[PDB]
């Protein structure tokens, strides 16, 4: 995982750590906001015209 | 019209009318529309940022 990802889910750890589910989500929220539903696992580079 | 009386009085009466007539109506109408529209990158702020 990178860096700022690691690091956005060390705050939601450590937030759910501090018993505060509200700002919990919150954060999680952030975080799909940020990184988005999915993670690409593969892609196929090409072109195309129409 | 000719007209000769007593074989002696003659009369002649030649009358011509002519009329020509000429319209001409030309009409163009000429539209061009060029429509050019590139996206070359979409740039983001990481969210990680200061």
């Amino acid at each position: 995982l990178s860096l700022g990802f690691t690091k956005a889910l060390m705050d939601i750890c450590d937030q759910l750590e501090k018993n505060q589910t509200k700002m919990a989500t919150y954060l999680a929220e952030l975080l799909i906001l940020n990184y988005g539903t999915h993670v690409i696992t593969s892609v196929d580079a090409g072109a195309a015209l129409v | 019209t000719e007209l000769a009386l007593f074989s002696r009085v003659n009369g002649k009466f030649s009358t011509e009318f002519q009329r020509m007539k000429t319209l001409q109506v030309k009409d163009q109408a000429v539209t061009t529309r060029v429509q050019v529209r590139n996206r070359i990158y979409t740039v983001k702020t990481t969210p990680t940022s200061e």
